């Protein structure tokens, strides 16, 4: 779901 | 210091992990559980202003205050 949420230390989702 | 040489060296993913980990927690003091989906939402924006945002306070919580606008709008939809 948007938006991608942002994790501290996770690969952000958002990322293609 | 995150400098635009220092951004500029990493890869594009790198890039926007760098810049999403140094915006998350001067957002999280603004905004403590939004923090996250804010971060996700700012981090489509260019790298050059997005660095910007971290030197003035000013266009950080400006753009944050546009984001938590567009969620509300994007909450009403779904």
């Amino acid at each position: 779901n948007w938006p991608p949420e942002f994790h501290p230390g996770v690969p952000w989702k958002g990322l293609q | 210091p995150l400098t635009a040489s220092m951004l500029a060296s990493a890869p594009p993913q790198e890039q926007k992990q760098m810049l999403g980990e140094r915006l998350f927690p001067l957002i999280q003091a603004m905004h403590p559980t939004l923090a996250g989906k804010i971060t996700g939402m700012l981090l489509e924006i260019d790298n050059s202003e997005l660095l910007h945002m971290l030197e003035s306070p000013e266009s950080l919580r400006s753009k944050v205050d546009e984001a938590v606008a567009v969620l509300q709008a994007h909450q009403a939809k779904e």
